[PDB]
């Protein structure tokens, strides 16, 4: 029962240095390959560096070799990554994974053990509750929604009429604005004939700042 | 160049013209098979080739577990020794902490090394099989991972070749309690046995003889399972050294000799009890009573001194004149007048007492010569088969010259009156005193 | 350096159909050192095929690898519903790892054009100095959609951000929100705010616009 448990989520300021752990249970570090793979939001996978236990050598991609260090502590079965001079381009989820492949003449073998990932959000931002601006409706079906803008950090939850309205809702994923604050929209499509009777309120909760806002979305002509 | 004589007087035959090959001492060697400290592997794939090597490796792992479990006529005159004592001795030498490291360090880069043990003995050392360099280097780092893939089908078969020998070594040791003889071609192939002999500290005539009869070098050798320590599997092979060679040998054959009276139970019987092998050894004659322990190849005779008596050279005189002054020839007494034939090197002894119908046959036409009652003899020259009663004897078709030594049967010289008939181990000067005790004493009374 | 490319970008198939995913290298990669990984949203990568054609422990038989030199192929012979995710190829030369762009396996739906809605900035947000114009592309398929902003017929550039939902678990459609962010000055200095939407489902592009008044 091998298990790889990484450190928790980090928030770092531009130019800082983050340390992410990968602790190994059920296995030994000297027989394992441990490499770090990161994934920026909505983007592909990117290898950074790693450690081959069988050879006791540490590898780095040339893109990160100047500002990344990998450390292997064999006594506690713990591998760290240390990445400094962070920028907004480094905001990503960091995984430790057994990528190494060992080849001999009889065949070849591989390990497939992975951690849970470690989120590192890099912006020069403090905790901030969002403003909620309405996306007011104007054939047979009408669309309306709420604009949850200028908050940090993730995440934000949105419901409609305290959870009663569920059909047709589409809460988008947040985007990281050039300001360093996240922002997202939630939309719902309703029969246009219901715009005059049923009241539509979006319930936004931002727990990191203890910000709850019920915003009523009325039609505008 | 083989000759044979039969004495009509004593119902016995001597076969001269055989060369010696006596086993005086033993030589010990240390065979090693470098092993692989391996546990339950991690790869549990269902690939057909993987499950093949996974179960083959378990044959290696259980064969190691099995060895690991192990390490947790006048034969009454002969002595009693422990044949494998010399090899067992070397085995306990190998137990001492550090003795196994010396073998590996001397075998670190070569497959043959001359190691001087702690006790001041130089032993030839052999590393015979590389299972560790194949399993550790090419096979283990794949299996001890989560998923594993085998490249070629030929890899599976090649493994079976490597693993086969170790399994067949374990098979013999598990069934023979760690000591096997004759030493099979698994414990030592002809290529390995011959390279041992050529590099033994022995004479160039001594190697010449061993090389021509490796099939008899095997039957006179032992292999002793010793220790499996660290990553080394060592078993001692105890090879014979022949210290007495090319001396003239001769084999004596004996059969019962009784009187020729017609009435039942009215016959006294005597039998020469010095049959077996004789060979010259350091001014005396080594007598092997069990001819079964000696093995005859062409005219060479391989015997083991452990089944010998060291007798003066006067025992040879017992063939011409049986009485003599120097040596006291050994004889048994009885009254069992049963017919029996003994096949010699160049013929067959015929003792035809009683109503037994005894004859000598030829393959063109049987029963060419008939025997009267008594102990007679006929050469293998022209004779192929021989019948005494319901037992047909096939005579050795080996060529050679025969010589019939005539004489009056010695039993007629004895009075059946008070003839002691239950002397299992006696002699002539003991029989004459056995006469005077019942002859002279009863006369005076 | 090795640069791996995969094709197509998005592979649209239904369960029971054969998936065939390509991965191509700028230079020859060792057949032992090419692997196929599966990643669903929210989870870590998962190894499917290692060493070109060898299959990982506990991977269904429907997964098969092949390829040599520069061109490689992962083949799923009958897609299962849990198999719709992203598939990455991974090469290694002298312990230098490189990942492919990624091929996404999509649920095949009948072509559905988007319902387009456009939302002005609320007057409550304008008083803070910033105007968010939102253009909604609702329940459409496939995902390939292009949104163009035109403020007074002038092509807007550099001031918008799109957000896409995951393919809806019921109808297998997509929804997209483009957000135009202007200063209060710039949003008051113009009149026509138009959202232009092109999509395979629409024979010709669709434009929804409003005037600021
Ligand atoms: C399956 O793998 C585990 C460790 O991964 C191992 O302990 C176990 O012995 C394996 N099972 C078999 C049948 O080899």
């Amino acid at each position: 029962q091998v298990q790889l448990v990484q450190s928790g989520a980090e928030v770092k300021k531009p130019g800082a240095t983050v340390k992410v752990s990968c602790k190994i249970s059920g296995h030994t570090l000297i027989k394992l390959s441990i490499h770090w793979v990161r994934q920026a939001p909505g983007k592909g996978l990117e290898w950074m560096g790693g450690y081959e236990g069988e050879v006791d050598e540490i590898f780095y991609a040339q893109k990160f070799q100047h500002r990344l260090t990998v450390i292997a502590d064999t006594a506690t079965d713990t591998v760290y990554m240390e990445l400094g001079r962070l920028t907004s381009d480094d905001t990503a989820v960091y995984f430790c994974g057994t990528l190494g492949v060992t080849v001999t003449e009889a065949g070849l073998g591989i390990d497939d053990y992975w951690g849970q990932g470690t989120l590192v959000t890099v912006s020069s931002a403090s905790t901030k509750g969002p403003s909620v601006f309405p996306l007011a409706p104007s054939g047979g079906t009408a669309a309306l929604g709420c604009l949850v803008k200028d908050y940090f950090p993730e995440p934000v939850t949105v419901s409609w009429n305290s959870g009663a309205l569920t059909s047709g809702v589409h809460t988008f994923p947040a985007v990281l604005q050039s300001s360093g604050l996240y922002s997202l929209s939630s939309v719902v499509t309703v029969p246009s004939s219901s715009l005059g009777t049923q009241t539509y309120i979006c319930n936004v909760n931002h727990k990191p700042s203890n910000t709850k806002v019920d915003k009523k979305v009325e039609p505008k002509s | 160049n083989i000759t044979e004589e039969f004495y009509q007087s004593t119902c016995s035959a001597v076969s001269k013209g055989y060369l010696s090959a006596l086993r005086t001492g033993w030589y010990t060697s240390v065979i090693t098979i470098e092993l692989s400290n391996i546990k339950e592997n991690k790869c549990n794939g269902t690939d057909a080739k993987v499950k093949l090597i996974k179960q083959e490796l378990d044959k290696y792992k259980n064969a190691v577990t099995e060895l690991q479990l192990l390490m947790q006529f006048l034969g009454f005159l002969l002595g009693v020794g422990s044949a494998i004592a010399s090899g067992v001795a070397v085995c306990k030498v190998l137990h001492l902490e550090g003795e196994v490291n010396k073998i590996k360090s001397a075998l670190l880069s070569t497959n043959k090394a001359v190691v001087s043990l702690s006790n001041g003995v130089s032993v030839l050392t052999f590393k015979v099989l590389d299972l560790k360099n194949y399993i550790d280097k090419q096979l283990l780092p794949i299996l001890n991972k989560q998923s594993c893939s085998i490249s070629n089908i030929e890899t599976v078969i090649e493994f079976q070749q490597k693993n086969n020998r170790l399994l067949e070594i374990t098979r013999e040791f598990s069934v023979n309690a760690g000591v096997t003889t004759p030493v099979s071609t698994y414990m030592l192939t002809n290529s390995e046995l011959l390279s041992l002999i050529n590099d033994m500290p022995i004479t160039n005539d001594q190697k010449k003889l061993m090389s021509n009869n490796v099939q008899i070098v095997r039957q006179q050798s032992y292999s002793i399972m010793c220790i499996i320590k660290e990553e080394v599997l060592a078993y001692v092979v105890q090879l014979p050294l022949y210290g007495v060679i090319d001396t003239p040998c001769w084999k004596l054959h004996t059969s019962p000799l009784c009187t020729t009276n017609t009435k039942e139970g009215s016959n006294i019987c005597l039998t020469r009890t010095d049959r077996g092998w004789y060979c010259d050894n350091a001014g005396s004659v080594s007598f092997f009573p069990q001819a079964e322990t000696c093995k005859v190849q062409s005219n060479r005779v391989f015997c083991d001194t452990m089944n010998s008596l060291t007798l003066p050279s006067e025992v040879n005189l017992c063939n011409v004149d049986i009485f003599n002054p120097k040596y006291d020839c050994k004889i048994m007494t009885s009254k069992t007048d049963v017919s029996s034939s003994v096949i010699t090197s160049l013929g067959a002894i015929v003792s035809c007492y009683g109503k037994t119908k005894c004859t000598a046959s030829n393959k063109n036409r049987g029963i060419i010569k008939t025997f009267s009652n008594g102990c007679d003899y006929v050469s293998n020259k022209g004779v192929d088969t021989v019948s005494v009663g319901n037992t047909l004897y096939y005579v050795n078709k080996q060529e050679g010259k025969s010589l019939y030594v005539k004489g009056e049967p010695i039993i007629n010289f004895y009075d059946p009156l008070v003839f002691p008939s239950d002397e299992f181990d006696a002699s002539i000067s003991q029989v004459n005193e056995k006469i005077n005790q019942s002859l002279a004493f009863i006369r005076k009374s | 350096e090795i640069v791996l490319t995969q094709s197509p970008g998005t592979l649209s198939l239904s369960p029971g159909e054969r998936a065939t995913l390509s991965c191509r290298a700028s230079q020859i990669v060792s057949r032992n050192h090419l692997a196929w990984y599966q990643q669903k949203p929210g989870q870590a990568p998962r190894l499917l095929i290692f060493g070109a054609s060898s299959r990982a422990t506990g991977i269904p038989v429907r997964f098969s690898g092949s390829g040599s030199g520069t061109d490689f192929t992962l083949t799923i012979n009958g897609l299962a519903p849990e198999d719709f995710a992203v598939y990455y190829c991974l090469s290694s030369d002298s312990s230098i790892f490189t990942f492919g762009p990624g091929t996404k396996v999509d649920f095949k739906r009948t072509v559905a054009a988007p319902s387009v809605f456009i939302f002005p900035p609320s007057d409550e947000q304008l008083k803070s100095g910033t105007a968010s114009v939102v253009c909604l592309l609702n329940n459409f398929y496939p995902r390939e959609a292009k949104v163009q902003w035109k403020v007074d017929n002038a092509l807007q550039s550099g001031n918008s951000q799109e957000s896409v939902t995951e393919q809806d678990s019921k109808d297998s459609t997509y929804s997209l929100s483009s957000t135009l962010t202007l200063s209060k000055a710039d949003y008051e200095k113009h009149k026509v705010y138009a959202c232009e939407v092109t999509h395979q489902g629409l024979s010709s592009p669709v434009t929804k616009s409003f005037n600021r008044g």
